[PDB]
């Protein structure tokens, strides 16, 4: 008999699933993920200048100087700013900040 | 003490992926946030066992 | 699948096929030899590369929602806000996604239409100097050695050298 | 069509094969009748289940619509408002049209391609034990009883079996 | 490419095929020939005039842009106007875009499965009258002109082509 010539094609051990339109767990030789769901969980620097932390401060209670946030009276170059959701040390004496949510988004630029 | 380009308010971002699904309200150069849990890119054939 | 190759006349796949995607296996006395075609599988290569490089460079926009905060005076406003950014969230997820679905469709069917097409590219040059057996493999009338074999995987096949041979062997 | 098999070299379809989407028609010493291939028909049937559950599950209860009031100093943020309903409004519209349009092409397609993987099938599995009369049917070089069709219908088609007489018969 | 005619099996163009997109080459006695098919050639010319057509019609479900104006003290407001015309623009800009990009792959492959399967009609048409070369090649201009209307006698030529053939 032959002399023979065949023509197939790679297959492998990969279990790698992947989907589409007619199908389901469709298992392939390579694949690749295109998005990203791990972070490390830290709140770092960003280009290597790093954020303002108010921690227990408001941004009034910065911009005025409550006394308890006199660490924030001088102040390098921030990335960001991280505000908590209901910073402690704000309008010691009582009162209001009239356009505040606008001049909280003048420190966003 | 890290660092990083991409900042989540759960965490910081190293990828080179074109897409997240950590948090929408991210500080930086990031990738385009999704409501996926999976994106698959099928790059090579079918495994098919002979 | 739709052209029929990957899991169909072709039934499965070759583990010992690792040079690359696609290819070969000729069974002559000199030798076996499973054997990686060259052209098909870079072209194939080239284009996924530049598929999911098209796939990356498509989605890459900013810069951040810039973020807002609304009083408890202003909650049309804060709800429009909300209501614009889901919205184009929405518009992002489903646009990706169906993306990744309809571009790996295309990708599997691609691989299909690449091996038929090489299948076609060895048949159609071969002739009937050959038995299609249908398994994906060819029978030949004559001696082919490990060098008519080495002499097809690069396109060059003088049908009428062994045109009467053939002729001969096959009645 | 694309793959040139419906509405192709098979030129229409058979009003008589009911119990299924693609197959048979034989006519051999004992019978004659259509008859439907179970894989291939089950195979599309999964693949377009599939395709329409994946329709109607990407748009799927979110995109809302809250109505809301403005004065008439609030003009801006009025139009604001409308622009944006009406711009998503929009652009739905057209992602759910493009949708549809193409799954149906590749749709159509995919039957057509499914036929023509069957007709190749059985071909290729016969080889030249028949004839390729060019209208997707085959003439047997030998005779092929309602068990010879049967081995062809699933695939176990004996070539060797009826190979020499399907030869003798051919060169003639 | 996808179904391996156009810079496959058919390896390149002509470029005295100048009466249509596909077509034949005849070589008889008679003369050549240069002839494009008819049927093939329109189907696409439709085909291709009803997807351009079905992309002009799809971005005009349009706009008249109201440009808003706002004071120093309404900034998210204005921002809220710019990240919503931004965000929009980007939208269509990718649809536009991506569809640009897909319907161009598809008009390709579509005439190659064109070329493609109009070799398959004149072959399965031919039957083995003729030598299936693989070069895209394989009688009167009137034999000839037979084929390339769909009409051609086998049983005619059987016998005839069936002793050339055995010698
Ligand atoms: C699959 O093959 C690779 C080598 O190509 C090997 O590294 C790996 O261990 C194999 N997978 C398993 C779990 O057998």
């Amino acid at each position: 008999p032959g002399d023979q010539i065949c023509i197939g094609y790679h297959a492998n051990n990969s279990t790698e699933k992947v989907d589409t339109i007619l199908e389901r767990n469709v298992t392939v030789t390579h694949a690749k993920d295109i998005l990203e769901k791990t972070h490390n969980g830290k709140l770092c620097k960003l280009n290597g200048i790093p954020p303002l932390e108010l921690g227990d401060c408001s941004i009034a209670g910065w911009l005025l100087g409550n006394p308890e946030c006199d660490r924030l009276l001088s102040v390098p170059e921030w990335s960001y700013i991280m505000e908590k959701e209901n910073p402690r040390d704000g309008l010691c004496y009582p009162g209001s900040f009239n356009d505040y949510e606008e001049l909280k988004y003048l420190l966003s630029s | 003490n890290c660092e990083t380009k991409c900042q989540t308010p759960l965490g910081a971002i190293n990828t080179t992926l074109p897409f997240h699904n950590v948090h929408p309200l991210t500080i930086g150069e990031c990738p385009r946030y999704v409501k996926s849990e999976k994106l698959v890119l099928a790059t090579g054939l079918r495994n098919v066992p002979q | 699948g739709l052209f029929g190759a990957i899991a169909g006349f072709i039934e499965g796949g070759w583990q010992g096929m690792v040079d690359g995607w696609y290819g070969y296996h000729h069974s002559n006395d000199q030798g076996s030899g499973y054997a990686a075609d060259k052209e098909s599988t870079q072209k194939a290569f080239d284009g996924i590369t530049n598929k999911v490089n098209s796939v990356i460079e498509k989605m890459n926009t900013q810069f951040e929602a810039v973020g807002k905060e609304f009083s408890n005076l202003e909650r049309r406003l804060e709800n429009l806000n909300k209501k614009m950014e889901d919205g184009f969230l929405d518009v992002w997820t489903y646009n990706a996604e169906l993306l990744v679905l309809m571009e790996n469709e295309r990708t599997l069917d691609f691989h299909d239409s690449n091996v038929k097409n090489l299948y076609d590219k060895v048949r159609m040059q071969l002739r009937d100097n050959v038995k299609e057996l249908g398994n994906g493999c060819f029978e030949f009338y004559h001696k082919c050695d490990d060098e008519c074999m080495n002499s097809v995987k690069n396109g060059t096949y003088d049908y009428p050298k062994y045109e009467e041979e053939s002729k001969l062997n096959r009645n």
